[PDB]
């Protein structure tokens, strides 16, 4: 990922990975759905 | 008053806000310190997704409450 | 295989802690079944 975005803030990259490789996003979409 | 926002890595940042500030206003500040555009920010508090046009008071967000930032992936 | 399971089991624990904090009034066991069924390249997104 660093070799893909070599100028990006190394700390901003790591941040995005630990979200996809956790899929906390879809888990949130699923929990929010239970009250709709 | 101070409020806290839990970032992507679980780290907490502080924001100085007024109860009447909007979620939009809060997202703007988060962009300043986290490098995430507002449109890619999703904020969660007390089991609810916060909407841009509502205020902190609207969600019963008080001094030292913690909001959760989730990357819009 | 009782190693890959531990790895898959370790990361899920982390997510479970976060979710419970985001949704304090929800049943932890419910969040767990949801997490297990929940999704995941993407990092490049």
């Amino acid at each position: 990922l660093q070799n893909m975005f070599p100028d990006m803030d190394p700390s901003l990259i790591e941040d995005v990975c630990i979200a996809a490789a956790s899929r906390i996003g879809p888990c949130v979409d699923a929990l929010l759905s239970l009250s709709e | 008053m101070q409020i806290f926002v839990k970032t992507l890595t679980g780290k907490t940042i502080t924001l100085e806000v007024e109860p009447s500030d909007t979620i939009e206003n809060v997202k703007a500040k988060i962009q300043d310190k986290e490098g995430i555009p507002p449109d890619q920010q999703r904020l969660i508090f007390a089991g609810k997704q916060l909407e841009d046009g509502r205020t902190l008071s609207d969600y019963n967000i008080q001094k030292e409450s913690t909001l959760h930032l989730v990357l819009r992936l």
